[PDB]
């Protein structure tokens, strides 16, 4: 087409991005939470009967040894977007051999997802990222919007009820934090808006720390699981 | 002759062109950011919109970004909007520089800039950029400057001038209490801090709520600064404490 | 009712309508039945593969597989005949199939 | 604003154009079931020939995308048949460019990832069609997958598509809440038992298509018209 | 490649997007223009400039080459682009040929350009009139007005934008040999015809003026203070 | 750190230990906590009926 | 409005615990279940 | 969902430009295709719409290769432009393999054609449907359907256009798999003459066509002798009929 379906309203607002915002906020919740010594993305992963296998699409994706992701919004856009974030972590390695900072990779799908808002054929991306990095000695967590906006957080959360997670959070999260004890945050939070018994395989979770970012198995959600309850 | 288009870049039953003006609201509703001119330096004030409490301070500013060694802007509008132009602006400077073995001149930044906003407003079915910059730089010719640039691609050189929430009022109170030949860069803080006052009267100008960038000249070579939460509580506070003199002394002669 | 979708939902709750049932479009066993019960009184004269006329009558109700009897008697008194064949009713099935393409959405569920 | 074409976001997501393609899918009309076993994966599928012209030797919607990884088709047959085919291509360059048969999952990661892309463009539509691939993969086992018009690829145990999904769903939610380690014959007789449960249909040999892979023989086989009537005979027996 | 049709016609045979940009033009701050016997002189509308605002910045007078230069009345971006493009046109026919540009040469190009805009694919026109007064190489003063529609005709005096209709009554009377027999006559004349529609003299005034062949010159307030406070001298004499 | 729950059973803890100990113008007192901390969260029904 | 409400409802409490004069904690419980 | 663009859904999740169509499709004359044992014969019901046009002025069957066989019905100028793709597709597979194009590979080629274009809505669904046939010794003799939506299924006996019903029916009267090639064009005949409505359209006639062993697995035009026997056949069928 190469027209933008992205235009602004009478009233000085893109509304196709508000309703990207919508659809994202429709989505499953997620949190992260940024530790003194590490990062944690957990996210609901409930099914919609136990057909569907739990073990082929992952909520929580790595995109380097040491950047992680999970998403709220659209599963396929979701898609798209770490495929892209994976491309462009690759093409930073390349031209400067080093894993590319979280605040880059971070920078640079904002970028698409701005270019994806002003492209003419194009839909913004009905996901919000919630990007986490252990780049240099310190922890990054980043929220990516439709928009194309990235925001630094100490600790969020996004989907259902994101207002509710995000006032628990501010109720519940202090600096001195340590990351099994954001982990046990981030499944409380979940479990603030979860409708249902958390079951260790309805529920996802990744870590990332000076090791790296890892998704948590099944087996180590379900021992927080334990302790949490 | 698509039912589709929506016709971005079209004319008006009056020559006006919606997008443009359409964005500029946006500028207005965004957050404030203004600039002021001194004969000692250039300094540019912003509200932030970030001031949740579980939001990380990982850069070294969020409206305010630095093209080249001796220049700054900041951004009103669309951040994401605003990153893709900051981007093209250091691209422009740095192939400016590659090619003539010296900085860009700010005036010719902002109208590559701008010459770039002209081309998005114009050509093609793309949405303008929903950003208002306010450039501080300083070059050899006409040294410490200030521009300031709207969706549309006009650009104007200014003393003292304000974008975004309640731009007008601001501009309104520089246009007042402003000196052009006089007020070096302490009384141009001392003016940004009461124009951000009477401009965010909601709040009370808490110190976590704006950010200040100061740029002057040391030894041949140009510094930009973004000033730290001490200096700028200093500032707070020495403003509260002149606006208690001046309404004691209101009151004592009433 | 065949426009549950616009009932008060007062009027569907389990305390006033307690239990709903969905008499569907007939299945291939159901259009046997009905067109076996709809074409015993024709007097018919050859062998008939209702499991043919049931094959092409797929989307018919009940209705329709009255108005197939219908029309294959009209074919037989059109064709000057005192009885009806497996040529007027595969006419008969496929005309109703025509005829059948003037409908609109027919799948309205409650709630 | 526009619900016409995708890119429009009704104002809370709500992608219409993609639920119609969903719609679609369903007004295909047909109906086809996949389960998995410890050792098989099956698939199943209605096969409706309503003409007696037909050659009902074309009428099919089980297709080989290569030879170890078969799937089933719903919804409209065109753009079934041109999924097909771009699965079929994306197998095969994948195979020439990374010297492995490409896995079920990967397979329909890639055309999940187009009928993204269609979602996201506002010129095409998403081609309402349903694919569920099937397929043994080395370690994984009996990999089940199903992708649908909105780019949504999850593996499954056992699913269904087309009218009666959710009936389907249903009856393979019932069996596999018990004993879901499941034979070659048993995981079979699962699915042809769910179709038929579903439909409310005693099934002949001949409106039916079978599709298996087993671990012991990993190549898509359609089963012939006496396999299947073998298996119905068994199951009406049982 | 947006490959739109902008600009088409109406039913009655009109360009209304053309036209819109010639409202766009209307609504812009008054440029008056006239040619004397050896100066043009080319004067603007500063529309309301702050005082914080740096006038160096607002260029609705620029000079194209040495020769010619261009009073604006529209959208200053388009200002810029089509000024940009005029410069580099005119260093390109320096080039090619061993000759300042004529002032008729770059009015063609302006208006080429405009049309290029008015009839090509995806690209509105462009909502600006220009007035190019410049000298040819024989020293002969013009003056010529191109239009949005890319229409260009040659003027002994102009004024394009808000008061364009009261300057150009204005001009049309009182505008004679005797009025232009001298630059500071001339000058007297273009501040005369800005005064008929600007309020306030003096603040809201910018003149340019080149002489035969030497280069352009841009009046300072106190010159057009000076030339405003002996008009006022004329007019209460007459008075 | 605010949850409420361990909150009113430590209250309640500490409410008991006050009607052991120092009588009741301060077991009152930390019960009347207790039960004002309770109000504004569920109250699972084990942490009720020992308010109760 | 919530203000009021919380006077009504620590009035409230005083008559669940059947007592003629609302007190310190009427009030404290009323707030938080107004809140 | 409007019905402006192939690219828009309807509510229902049906595209209406693609039914749209079809119902292009179902307005020319009529075309029957019948796959005998040894071979598939064509019939097209060709309506001289002036006796001013030639015999033969509007072929809707065309020659898509040496074996394979087209009768078009619909729109014959999307018709054509079908016929000259299946017959580049044909070429293009010879040149690139070697041998002859399998009918059910060109069928599903110049489907998947049909769908490119019933996909977006920078163009327009092909107004025709078609039929294509083919014999071959190693491969037997073939008959597949295209419609404007991309739906290539093979057939033992179809029917296009107007009175397509009526012609299935004519045809589900025969005993297709077990006759030769030689009888089913006197049935084809039979067929499109019993499928022609005189009051309503008049003037007529009758383009035949087969593709065989006895042509060795080459599609051509009947011979003349052929032809009007087989419309003799269909004439006095018609009389005994009326009889």
């Amino acid at each position: 087409y190469s027209f933008s379906l992205t235009t602004f309203s009478p009233s000085g607002k893109l509304v196709q991005i508000e309703y990207a915002l919508a659809a994202v906020a429709g989505g499953a919740p997620s949190v992260g939470i940024k530790a003194a010594n590490g990062v944690v993305l957990a996210t609901e992963k409930k099914q919609k009967s136990i057909l569907y296998d739990e073990r082929s699409v992952h909520k929580v994706e790595p995109i380097t040894k040491h950047i992680g992701l999970v998403y709220s919004g659209m599963g396929p856009d979701y898609r798209v977007l770490v495929h892209r974030a994976r491309k462009l972590a690759q093409q930073y390695y390349l031209v400067y051999q080093e894993p590319i900072p979280t605040a880059q990779l971070v920078q640079r799908v904002a970028s698409v997802m701005q270019e994806y808002t002003q492209s003419g054929g194009v839909r913004p991306f009905g996901v919000s990222l919630l990007i986490c990095g252990w780049n240099e000695g310190r922890p990054y967590l980043f929220q990516s919007d439709p928009s194309g906006a990235y925001f630094a957080w100490k600790a969020t959360a996004m989907g259902k009820n994101y207002v509710n997670g995000k006032t628990f959070l501010e109720k519940r999260y202090n600096e001195d934090l340590e990351l099994e004890d954001a982990i046990h945050t981030a499944i409380l939070t979940l479990k603030e808006s979860f409708e249902g018994q958390m079951t260790e395989d309805n529920i996802e979770v990744g870590i990332c720390n000076e090791a790296g970012f890892r998704r948590l198995t099944p087996t180590e959600v379900k021992d927080y699981l334990a302790a949490i309850a | 002759s698509r039912r589709y288009d929506s016709r971005t870049t079209i004319f008006s039953p009056e020559g006006r062109l919606y997008q443009v003006e359409y964005a500029m609201e946006a500028i207005g509703h965004a957050g404030t950011c203004l600039g002021i001119l001194a004969n000692d330096g250039v300094l540019l004030a912003a509200e932030r919109r970030n001031i949740h409490k579980l939001l990380d301070e990982v850069f070294f500013s969020e409206k305010i970004y630095k093209l080249n060694e001796d220049m700054a802007c900041s951004v009103a509008g669309i951040t994401s909007d605003a990153n893709v132009l900051t981007n093209e602006l250091r691209l422009i400077a740095q192939r400016y520089l590659l090619q003539y073995q010296e900085p860009i001149p700010c005036e010719q930044l902002v109208t590559a800039l701008c010459d770039i906003k002209q081309a998005y407003t114009q050509f093609g079915g793309k949405r303008p950029f929903g950003v208002s910059l306010l450039y501080i730089g300083w070059d050899k010719h006409y040294g410490f400057q200030l521009y300031q640039s709207d969706p549309s691609g006009n650009y104007g050189g200014w003393k003292a001038t304000c974008i975004g929430n309640n731009s007008a009022a601001a501009v309104s109170m520089l246009k007042q209490d402003y000196k052009e030949g006089e007020m070096t860069l302490k009384s141009a803080l001392a003016l940004a801090i009461k124009v951000l006052n009477k401009t965010m009267d909601v709040s009370k100008l808490s110190a976590e709520k704006v950010e200040i960038a100061t740029l002057t000249r040391e030894n041949g070579k140009t510094v930009i600064r973004v000033l730290k939460q001490k200096e700028v509580e200093q500032l707070i506070k020495k403003h509260e404490e002149e606006e208690a003199k001046a309404e004691r002394e209101k009151k004592e002669k009433e | 009712t065949n426009r549950p979708d616009t009932l008060d939902p007062a009027l569907l709750r389990p305390g006033r309508l307690d239990r709903k049932i969905h008499i569907d479009l007939p299945n291939e066993q159901a259009r046997l039945d009905i067109l076996k019960i709809h074409a015993g009184p024709i007097t018919k004269h050859g062998e008939i593969d209702y499991e043919a006329i049931v094959k092409l009558s797929d989307g018919f109700n009940g209705a329709d597989l009255r108005n197939v009897c219908t029309e294959a008697g009209m074919f037989a008194i059109r064709a000057d005949h005192d009885f009806v064949v497996q040529e007027d009713f595969m006419k008969a099935v496929r005309k109703v199939a025509d005829s059948k393409k003037l409908e609109s959405k027919l799948d309205y569920k409650p709630v | 604003g526009f619900d016409r074409h995708i890119t429009i976001f009704s104002p809370e997501g709500r992608l219409y154009q993609v639920e119609y393609a969903f719609k679609a899918i369903n007004q295909g009309g047909l109906t086809s079931v996949a389960v998995r076993g410890k050792d098989c994966a099956v698939i199943v599928t209605q096969k409706k020939v309503p003409d007696k012209l037909l050659d009902s030797s074309t009428v099919t919607h089980l297709f080989k995308i290569t030879e170890n990884i078969g799937c089933v088709m719903t919804g409209m047959t065109a753009d079934s048949r041109s999924q097909v085919q771009r699965a079929r291509y994306e197998a095969a360059n994948w195979k020439y460019k990374y010297g492995y048969e490409i896995p079920v999952d990967m397979l329909c990661k890639r055309i999940a990832d187009i009928s993204q892309v269609y979602t996201q463009n506002a010129e095409m539509r998403p081609l309402g069609c349903c694919m569920i691939l099937i397929g043994i993969d080395e370690e994984q086992g009996p990999q089940v997958y199903k992708c649908d018009p909105a780019g949504y690829y999850c593996g499954f145990k056992a699913t269904a598509a087309g009218v009666k999904q959710t009936e389907s769903t249903s009856f393979l939610e019932k069996k596999v809440k018990k004993k879901f380690d499941w034979t070659f014959e048993q995981t079979v007789e699962t699915a042809i038992t769910c179709l038929s449960t579903v439909l409310s249909i005693d099934f002949k040999p001949s409106e039916i298509e079978v599709g298996v892979v087993t671990v012991e023989n990993p190549k898509f086989r359609i089963l012939t018209e006496a396999e299947i009537d073998a298996h119905l005979v068994a199951l009406a027996e049982r | 490649s947006y490959d739109r049709a902008i600009t088409v016609f109406s039913p009655d045979g009109h360009l209304f997007q053309v036209e819109y940009a010639q409202e766009a033009v209307k609504k812009g701050s008054t440029a008056v223009g006239v040619r004397g016997r050896d100066i043009v002189v080319l004067g603007v509308e500063k529309k309301s400039v702050a005082k914080l605002q740096d006038e160096r910045t607002v260029r609705k007078i620029c000079a194209l080459d040495d020769n010619v230069c261009m009073a604006f009345a529209g959208l200053t971006a388009d200002a810029r682009i089509v000024i940009n493009r005029a410069r580099v046109e005119c260093q390109s026919h320096r080039l090619t040929v061993e000759d300042p540009v004529t002032v008729e040469y770059i009015t063609r190009y302006i208006a080429s350009l405009k049309q290029r805009y008015t009839q090509s694919n995806g690209r509105r026109p462009f909502g600006i009139s220009a007035l190019i007064v410049g000298f040819d190489f024989d020293g002969t003063p013009r003056l010529y007005q191109t239009d949005p529609s890319g229409t260009y005709h040659a003027w002994k005096a102009n004024a394009i934008g808000r008061g364009a209709k009261s300057v150009r009554e204005f001009l049309e009377k009182n505008y004679t040999d005797e009025a232009i027999e001298t630059d500071d006559l001339t000058i007297k004349l273009v501040i005369k015809a800005l005064l008929e529609v600007v309020q306030s003299g003096g603040k809201n005034i910018e003149l340019a003026v080149m002489r035969r062949d030497q280069s352009l010159k841009i009046l300072n307030p106190e010159e057009i203070e000076k030339y405003v406070a002996e008009i006022e001298k004329e007019k209460e004499e007459n008075e | 750190m605010d949850d409420k729950a361990l909150l009113v059973e430590v209250q309640l803890l500490e409410s008991k230990t006050y009607h052991a100990l120092s009588n009741l113008p301060k077991a009152r007192a930390a019960l009347t906590s207790a039960r004002t901390t309770a109000n504004a969260i569920y109250c699972p029904p084990k942490l009720q009926a020992t308010l109760d | 409005a919530e203000v009021k409400g919380v006077c009504t409802e620590a009035g409230m409490y005083a008559l669940r615990e059947r007592r003629v004069h609302v007190t310190q904690e009427d009030f404290e419980m009323a707030v938080a279940k107004v809140m | 969902g409007y019905d402006l663009s192939a690219s828009t859904f309807s509510p229902d999740g049906r595209v209406f430009q693609v039914e749209y169509a079809m119902k292009a499709v179902e307005n020319s004359s009529t075309a029957i295709g019948i796959r005998c044992k040894d071979g598939v014969v064509f019939g097209v019901e060709k309506l001289v719409l002036s006796k001013l046009y030639e015999e033969g002025s509007n072929k809707r069957l065309f020659n898509v290769d040496r074996h394979v066989g087209m009768a078009v019905a619909g729109l014959l100028a999307d018709a054509r432009s079908l016929a000259d793709i299946a017959r580049e597709e044909a070429s293009n597979f010879r040149s690139n393999f070697g041998y002859n194009i399998p009918l059910k590979h060109l069928a599903d080629r110049v489907a998947m054609y049909v769908h490119a274009y019933t996909l977006y809505s920078a163009v327009r669904p092909f107004g025709c449907s078609f039929m294509l046939g083919s014999y071959s010794v190693n491969d037997g003799a073939q008959l597949y359907m295209i419609d404007p939506s991309g739906v290539s299924y093979g057939y033992w006996g179809c029917a296009i256009g107007k009175a397509r019903q009526a012609a299935k029916t004519e045809i589900e009267k025969l005993q297709m798999k077990e006759m030769t090639c030689r009888d089913i064009v006197k049935e084809v005949a039979k067929i499109i003459y019993i499928v022609h409505d005189e009051v309503k359209d008049k003037a007529f006639e009758l383009e035949l066509s087969w593709v065989g062993e006895l042509t060795n697995g080459r599609h051509e035009i009947v011979p003349k002798d052929i032809r009007e026997e087989a419309e003799k056949y269909a004439k006095e069928s018609l009389k005994e009929e009326d009889e």
